[PDB]
């Protein structure tokens, strides 16, 4: 009885896009570059407050290189919420969002919660996926959307809060 | 007045895990053991190991595919004796060299010392030990084969940016500290995590000037520092360095163990244990014939099998491969040219 709800979260998306950095910013409000790549699955915990309710979040950060997909897909089925990340400077990462949603369709629970996040939104001079493009896509799917920056902290907290509210409502 | 190389050969022979060693003595062995370096093996060799000590003695162990083991000692005076060694259940000689073997089981070792697992330092320190011990080869199929699928090696340059400055790296037995690693990151043209190497480095390697600067900040002897510069000036050095960090090398081994790794991840997150997800320790060598061999290790925390609860260890995955001449630092060329073997072991603490 030290928390009111316990949600499992999963972070999927291409290698490179900032999944670990988002998680690190959410869990510790820090950003550095002293970390080697994620090998397999990483895990962190953060408790939040939402409508006077204490929510324990168990978040899993996957590796997104193609060869990891199989083992990684075994982590979908338990999740309450799945965040799909792409890099706003990397068109290929956004194109692949379509595949990541199929993996969700294939391996997630039928009524799992989704969120689309376009990370690195501080790289303005390099940005190649427009907000309106990504936002129209998330719309057609009825999925919430934000652009974020693990680096500046832009919208990182919103992202997880939003996901948590989404799950809270479902339950 | 006994040499470094002689000392190590005595230990390996009597047994690194021998119960009659005074623990303060196990200290000594570490310092010797970690000079050991995998290097390019000849055609009928399963593994070849080399150690060049600061007293100017060197040691060389060969292990034939038939597992016949010979050492060659060079005393500082440059005398050569060749010793024929035997591995058995008392010394566990073959368990205690950086070699991959065709065993029917993943090899288990016991970490020697109070090597705890609280933080970043202890973990690196663990991998620093395990990557001198043996590993058991694991086959892949098309699904787990790190070089098959639609995009083999897609992540290397990202993998290299994040790895350099956060790794233990050794070039011809010469330790390349974090500062020097950073210079290397620059010298390859990987200033930021999105770029590929410079067209120039891809074709001509690192400029002699960078190469020289990198070695000046690095540790080891002046003769050794010389081979490092000569090594980095090859186009192939770029290929060895970046390929060394490919994350998916680890898929065969995790395909076997990941649930137990995750279990350990959660055990640690539930206790505020600030442990990294993974650690890297690479050894790259170019023989006096110009042969380039890479040995890359990833260490990752792992729970003992169900029978021994709340106990924790490290899984070390070893990836070995020659970089043949003419193979340049491009994704497309790394794929159809490089041929890695994968091997793993599990090491458990003395807690
Ligand atoms: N400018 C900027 N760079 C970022 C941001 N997030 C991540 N990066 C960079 O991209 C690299 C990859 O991040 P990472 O979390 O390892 O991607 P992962 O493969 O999804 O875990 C990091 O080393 C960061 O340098 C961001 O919000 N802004
Ligand atoms: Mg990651």
């Amino acid at each position: 009885p030290e928390y009111d709800y316990l949600f499992k979260l999963l972070l999927i998306g291409d290698s490179g896009v900032g999944k670990s950095c988002l998680l690190l910013r959410f869990a510790d409000d820090t950003y550095t570059e002293s970390y080697i790549s994620t090998i397999g699955v990483d895990f962190k915990i953060r408790t939040i407050e939402l409508d006077g309710k204490t929510i324990k979040l168990q978040i899993w950060d996957t590796a997104g290189q193609e060869r990891f997909r199989t083992i990684t897909s075994s982590y979908y089925r338990g999740a309450h919420g799945i965040i799909v990340v792409y890099d706003v400077t990397d068109q290929e990462s956004f194109n692949n969002v379509k595949q990541w949603l199929q993996e969700i369709d294939r391996y997630a629970s039928e009524n799992v919660n989704k969120l689309l996040v376009g990370n690195k939104c501080d790289l303005t001079t390099k940005k190649v996926v427009d907000y309106t493009t990504a936002k129209e896509f998330a719309d057609s799917l009825g999925i919430p959307f934000l652009e974020t920056s693990a680096k500046n902290a832009t919208n990182v907290e919103q992202s997880f809060m939003t996901m948590a509210a989404e799950i809270k409502k479902r339950m | 007045e006994m040499s470094c190389a002689e000392k190590l050969l005595k230990v390996l022979s009597f047994g690194l895990w021998n119960p009659t060693y005074s623990r303060s003595e196990r200290q000594s062995f570490q310092e010797l053991l970690t000079v050991l370096e995998p290097v390019y093996p000849l055609p009928n060799e399963l593994g070849r190991v080399s150690a060049r000590f600061s007293d100017g003695s060197s040691l060389r162990i060969s292990v034939t595919n038939s597992e016949s083991i010979e050492a060659e000692i060079r005393t500082p005076n440059n005398e050569k004796i060749t010793v024929l060694l035997e591995s058995n259940e008392q010394n566990r000689l073959l368990q205690s060299l950086p070699i991959d073997r065709h065993m029917p089981y993943i090899q288990v070792h016991r970490a020697l010392s109070e090597m705890d697992l609280t933080d970043t330092t202890s973990m690196r320190n663990l991998l620093g030990f395990t990557s001198k011990l043996s590993t058991t080869l694991i086959p892949h199929n098309a699904q787990t084969d790190p070089l098959s699928g639609p995009t083999p090696f897609s992540s290397i340059f990202m993998d290299t940016c994040r790895g350099l400055g956060n790794a233990k790296l050794s070039l011809n037995g010469v330790d390349i500290p974090a500062n020097a690693q950073m210079l290397l990151r620059d010298a390859l043209g990987l200033k930021d995590t999105h770029s590929s190497p410079t067209r120039n480095v891809i074709d001509h390697g690192i400029s002699r000037h960078d190469a020289e600067q990198i070695a000046r900040e690095s540790s080891g002897s002046d003769k050794q520092k010389a081979e490092v510069v000569e090594f980095l000036c090859h186009p192939e050095a770029a290929t060895a360095i970046c390929s060394a960090f490919y994350q998916s090398f680890n898929v065969p081994a995790l395909t076997l163990t990941h649930e137990r790794i995750s279990k350990a991840s959660e055990y640690n997150a539930e206790r505020s244990l600030d442990t990294p997800n993974a650690c890297i320790n690479i050894s790259i060598s170019q023989s006096s014939d110009g042969n380039i061999y890479v040995t890359s290790h990833t260490g990752v925390l792992i729970m003992a099998p169900e029978d021994r609860p709340n106990e924790m260890g490290m899984l070390t995955n070893r990836t070995s491969y020659e970089v043949p001449q003419g193979v340049k630092c491009i994704i497309d060329e790394m794929v159809r040219a490089l041929q890695p073997r994968y091997a793993a072991s599990e090491t458990y603490l003395q807690n």
